[PDB]
């Protein structure tokens, strides 16, 4: 909602990149990984398109 | 690939008993017109 | 201890009994080396050679004769600013004597219990366990070791008034539950586990008031306030600062 | 120990003050001397903690060093002066409310010259040895 | 919503208070206050370091401990000392002396380079103003925007600190490319003069004033962890300890106990950049690993 911080640390997911910065421009997608002990249809992708963090895959989540 | 469950996340069915649920239950519940109802939770096989 | 189950060998290793010539009075907790944390009012007897210390006590007037190891008492240490009227500063240390061949106490069964450094380590509504050689109901049932879960309650000045002091004491009791350590299990451990299941000594059984169900919870002298008192005597001990 | 007026080198100070008996090594300044009929008390403020032991320091606070009246004459301790003092852990005396230090049979007591005095050539040798001593003990210590 | 506690504020806890946070490896806990330990008491399993007085110390811990005892002896270079080596940080193109653009002259390289804006945060801000003469760290509410400044070079230094360091020589420094160089590190060191409230004071222990939203967010905006040791719940994405301290988000599953309770590192099942005087922040966590370990409260034998 103001891409000047790291992506929202999900409850049942984990990040995949290095993320050694703090402010990120231009559609910098954040591919989340399914935490061990959880299943999903694929990598949940979050995007920072200028103005806000958004979810690219709403209907996809990591179930037990 | 995309939009599919990974192989390692699929748990194959393996429980194929010809007979099971060889259990013993006692009807200790407060009777209702002499009938004591007992709710029993069981896990179905594969 | 009232409502609780029979302790068996593996459970609560930090429990230590102290037995006089006339039965068993109270009991302390082992925090490593050759030091024991008990209440000051119970052992204020200065007859140190006659005192006995038992570990892995299991179930009394039998035991497992194998690993029922007991150790003698070398030295007593009472809190100086201890008040007998208000039961403030009710804390004491016990130094166990060991033979000259092996230096320090080698106790391979009972596991030491860490010591808190800050009053903010544990908060009310936490699952704590009080265990000792106490009395259910009023029965002289100081034969079997009982343990039960209790919760810390905040602002105890509502129930006891002038007698309670939040800097140096702490209350543990169960809401609507009558499980309350009372009388015979004095000086015992008030043990609570953290997220890592590290075992801490939040308090030791100081005083109380004639058992009394969830009306008047048990009072324990808070250990975290006397962190510098224990550290001064035992030489910057086991736990990481 | 009165070990002075002899060959009081740097190795000697390091060797004596590094013995296992020696628990604490402090540099103190004599604030006030209350002379009494029973004991003598030297209220000193520990300016710097070269080696710490049982007593945990603040710098600014003061501690009283008690000594028998018979010893007053062997080392006239004057106020507003500094000293290098190290001692055993067996020289402790008090619970904590009145914790005093005993200048005992194993207590090293050497006069510490003032900063304007170290520029003088009579205190030159002692000043160089003492400054080095503090540095070596703090950073390097005793080999254990 | 009541995020700040009232009873804790009477004590004004700092990063030296044991009752909220762990001490540093070059410190022990005594009566709830981290006090400097002697240099010989540090563990001896490390690498040599250089201070500002061009004096060599056997390990990193002893240099910080002696700096703790005698303040001012900051850090310089990893390893042995250099004769002409000197570390300098300045502010260029500033309208006053308490603002401008960050420049760093490293002990290694003679060339003075600039800093990216992407790698700049509050952690490196307060440590920057500290060795510049501003005892109260950096200001959070005030930002220095350029006068449409033309920048010629493209070299940048990517910076990462912890927050409690005393100089920017301690932190890791990495050099990076930046096309066009739109990144631009700015800084506004806090200007003192005492005031009166209104204005959502949220007073620090050191005396600096910041906004409401800046406290209890996981960020050390005061410079001595004053807006973080007094929290009932964290504002942003900061994690909350049982004690009442808010830590950053990446402090979970990082290999270091942050809370005094330790609930941040439980259930944890979860790089071409190059060189320049090696990271001392990692050496801090390595020394903590060599602290007195031993059993207590262990289930197994
Ligand atoms: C926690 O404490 C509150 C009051 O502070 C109480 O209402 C609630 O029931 C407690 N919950 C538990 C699980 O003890
Ligand atoms: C806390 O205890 C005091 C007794 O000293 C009592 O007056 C007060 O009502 C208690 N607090 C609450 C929230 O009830
Ligand atoms: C101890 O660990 C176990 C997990 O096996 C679980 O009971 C819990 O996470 C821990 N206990 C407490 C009281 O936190
Ligand atoms: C430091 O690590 C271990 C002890 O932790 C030591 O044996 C080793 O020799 C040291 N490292 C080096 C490079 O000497
Ligand atoms: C610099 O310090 C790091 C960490 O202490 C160490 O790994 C490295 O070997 C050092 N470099 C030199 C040249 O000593
Ligand atoms: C920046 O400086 C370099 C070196 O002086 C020069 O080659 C380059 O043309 C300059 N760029 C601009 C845009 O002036
Ligand atoms: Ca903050
Ligand atoms: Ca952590």
């Amino acid at each position: 909602e103001d891409c000047n911080e790291l992506p929202p640390r999900r409850n049942t997911e984990i990040l995949t990149g290095s993320w050694s910065d703090q402010t990120y421009p231009e559609g910098t997608q954040a591919i989340y990984k399914c935490r061990p002990g959880y299943r999903s249809l694929g990598n949940v992708i979050m995007v920072c398109r200028k103005g806000e963090w958004v979810a690219l895959n709403p209907l996809r989540k990591c179930q037990k | 690939d995309e939009d599919i469950i990974a192989e390692e996340n699929i748990v194959s069915r393996s429980e194929f008993p010809e007979s099971w649920l060889w259990n013993v239950e006692d009807l200790k519940e407060p009777p209702k017109n002499g009938i004591s109802t007992k709710l029993m939770n069981i896990f179905l096989k594969d | 201890i009232v409502g609780g189950k029979r302790a068996q060998l593996g459970d609560l290793p930090w429990q230590v009994a102290i037995k006089d010539a006339s039965g068993i009075t109270c009991g302390g907790i082992y925090i490593g080396g050759c030091w024991i944390l008990t209440a000051a009012h119970c052992l204020r007897a200065s007859k140190t050679h006659r005192y006995q210390i038992w570990t892995t006590v299991v179930d009394w007037i039998h035991p497992d004769l194998k690993r029922i190891v007991i150790e003698y008492v070398d030295r007593i240490i009472f809190h100086e600013n201890y008040n007998a009227g208000t039961y403030q500063n009710d804390i004491a240390l016990i130094e166990m004597k060991k033979d000259g061949n092996k230096k320090d106490c080698e106790l391979p069964r009972s596991i030491p219990a860490c010591v808190p450094w800050s009053p903010y380590l544990f908060q009310p509504n936490d699952t704590c366990i009080v265990s000792g050689w106490g009395r259910e109901k009023d029965n002289e049932r100081v034969f079997s070791l009982q343990w039960g879960e209790v919760k810390l309650i905040s602002n105890c000045s509502k129930f006891y008034g002038n007698r309670f002091y939040e800097k140096e004491m702490e209350c543990a009791g169960t809401y609507d539950g009558s499980i309350d350590a009372c009388k015979g299990d004095s000086g015992g451990p008030l043990v609570c586990m953290d997220a890592n299941n590290v075992t801490y000594v939040w308090g030791v059984v100081s005083w109380g008031e004639n058992c009394g169900k969830p009306e008047f919870p048990g009072v324990y002298t808070k250990v975290a306030n006397y962190f510098d008192w224990i550290s001064y005597h035992v030489g910057r001990p086991f736990i990481s600062q | 120990i009165q070990k002075s007026d002899d060959k009081v080198t740097l190795e000697e100070r390091l060797d004596k003050a590094c013995e296992p008996g020696v628990d604490y090594v402090y540099k103190t300044r004599l604030v006030k001397v209350q002379l009494s009929n029973d004991f003598d008390e030297y209220i000193m403020a520990i300016e710097q903690t070269i080696k710490s032991g049982s007593d945990e320091v603040q710098v600014g606070q003061q501690r009283t060093f008690i000594s028998p009246i018979k010893c007053r004459e062997a080392l006239k301790l004057e106020e507003k002066k500094h000293y290098l003092m190290w001692g055993l852990s067996s020289d402790f005396w008090g619970e904590k409310p009145n914790l005093s230090y005993i200048i005992g049979k194993d207590t090293w007591v050497e006069h510490w010259p003032e900063e304007d005095e170290c520029q003088d050539e009579e205190n030159q040798k002692q000043c160089q040895d003492l400054g080095a001593f503090t540095e070596s003990m703090v950073v390097f210590g005793c080999p254990n | 919503e009541d995020l700040v506690e009232k009873k804790c504020l009477a004590k004004k806890y700092t990063h030296l208070s044991c009752d909220k946070v762990f001490c540093q490896p070059w410190q022990r806990c005594i009566e709830g206050t981290c006090v400097c330990k002697l240099p010989y008491q540090c563990p001896k399993n490390g690498t040599a370091v250089c201070a500002t007085n061009r004096r060599s110390f056997p390990t990193y811990c002893q240099q910080k401990s002696l700096e703790c005892l005698h303040p001012g002896t900051k850090f310089l270079n990893n390893g042995t000392c250099t004769a002409e080596g000197k570390f300098s940080v300045s502010l260029k193109h500033g309208n006053t002396d308490s603002e401008g653009i960050v420049e760093v002259k490293l002990v290694d390289q003679d060339k003075t380079m600039f800093i990216c804006k992407s790698s700049w945060s509050m952690r490196e801000a307060n440590v920057a103003c500290l060795d510049l003469g501003f005892q109260q760290g950096a200001d959070t509410q005030r930002r220095f925007k350029l006068s449409d400044l033309s920048i010629n070079s493209t070299e940048c230094l990517h910076v990462h600190c912890r927050g409690l360091e005393t100089s920017l020589a301690e932190c890791t420094f990495t050099k990076r490319r930046t096309m066009g160089y739109q990144d631009f590190a700015d800084v506004v060191c806090y200007t003192q003069k005492a005031d009166s409230p209104m204005d959502d004071f949220f007073q620090c222990v050191n005396g600096k004033y910041i906004s409401q939203m800046k406290a209890c967010d996981g960020i050390n905006d005061c410079g001595d962890q004053s807006d973080e040791l007094c929290c009932k719940a964290c504002q942003g994405k900061g994690f909350h300890c049982k004690s009442g301290v808010c830590i950053p988000s990446q402090y979970q599953c990082n290999g270091e106990v942050d809370c005094i309770t330790g609930e941040d590192e439980v259930g944890c099942a979860g790089e071409e950049t190059e060189i320049l005087t090696a990271d001392m922040d990692a050496e801090r966590r390595r020394i903590k690993s060599l602290l007195p370990k031993l059993s207590c409260g262990v289930k197994n034998r």
